[PDB]
């Protein structure tokens, strides 16, 4: 997932 | 020295030698938990927000937007904060009430999205957000930003290279945007000159990086590892100066993260977990018996107190  | 504000202080983090990992103490990990904001995205909150201001693309009044409430939105509050910015984080409405929590208590303003849409939608409301008046708003897009492998070799880099006294011969990183890994290679390899290993982590459930330099079909897929496995390949990661590819399982990232905890007394993350199951591989091959391998731990325990880490 991108939510870094 | 005395730091301005607290943007200032990021990074100088310590290498601590693993005893119940790699061979003959081989194995040294970089603690980037003891950041401002206790996580590796300190640097490039700070350094994004720097060069933002050096080009004038920031200015006082104007409002930073972005879609993330991970390590980099924190980052990215702590230094909106201390610099006196107003900030404007999108975000599923379903994520957790300690998150929102935190980045409330930064001073963030919090823009919950439809569950239903996900990651999606609270990308699409940041990108509508600054359309709306383009000359009010900044996103920082930590994916794509120079600025974010830049503060790796001017920083994350140097130190290795400093407290290691030249003598680090791999690089260990899980790659999320591919900013350590890149910065931090840049520098040893090209500021430094030495011919090191760079190894980029990825998770099992979402090889990527594999599958692409293979020539294969790319398939994401989910996985629990926090930080790392992005399902694309970030333009902040330089597949050039990549020596090799190590996946790891996300059951296998979190057992060794509960091994650093307790036999090391390291309160590591989850991707911090899986950067040492990969560097504990190669540390346990012949070819790296005598080789100073250096692991990047991105984050700390506490941040996870909620997740499957505990």
């Amino acid at each position: 997932n991108e939510n870094i | 020295a005395i730091y301005a504000d607290n943007s200032y202080s990021i990074g100088n983090t310590p290498l601590v030698r693993l005893k119940h990992f790699g061979h003959n103490g081989n194995v040294v990990v970089k603690i980037e938990g003891r950041n401002p904001s206790y996580s590796v995205k300190c640097r490039i909150g700070a350094n994004m927000v720097w060069q933002a201001e050096k080009d004038g693309t920031l200015t006082k009044g104007k409002e930073i937007v972005d879609a993330t409430s991970g390590n980099t939105g924190i980052a990215l509050a702590y230094v909106a904060a201390a610099r006196g910015y107003k900030i404007t984080l999108t975000m599923p409405e379903t994520m957790s009430l300690e998150r929102k929590r935190l980045l409330c208590g930064l001073g963030v303003n919090l823009v919950l999205t439809e569950g239903a849409k996900g990651m999606k939608g609270a990308i699409a409301k940041a990108e509508e957000i600054v359309a709306s008046d383009p000359s009010r708003y900044v996103m920082l897009k930590q994916f794509e930003n120079p600025a974010n492998p830049q503060i790796h070799r001017e920083t994350t880099g140097p130190e290795i290279w400093k407290d290691t006294d030249g003598k680090v011969d791999v690089v260990v990183a899980g790659v999320g945007t591919g900013g350590s890994i890149t910065g931090i290679s840049r520098a040893i390899k090209l500021d430094f000159g030495k011919q090191i290993t760079s190894v980029a982590v990825e998770p099992v459930e979402s090889p990527v990086i594999s599958q692409t330099l293979a020539g294969e079909e790319v398939k994401p897929g989910p996985h629990k590892i926090q930080g790392i496995g992005a399902g694309f390949i970030p333009k902040n990661l330089d597949l050039s100066i990549i020596d090799r590819v190590e996946t790891v399982d996300s059951d296998t990232a979190l057992a060794t993260a509960r091994r650093l905890m307790a036999e090391e007394g390291i309160l590591a993350g989850i991707s911090s977990g899986a950067a040492v199951a990969a560097a504990d591989r190669l540390a346990k091959l012949p070819e790296f018996a005598d080789k100073l391998i250096v692991v990047i731990l991105p984050s700390a325990s506490e941040r996870y107190l909620s997740t499957a880490l505990f």
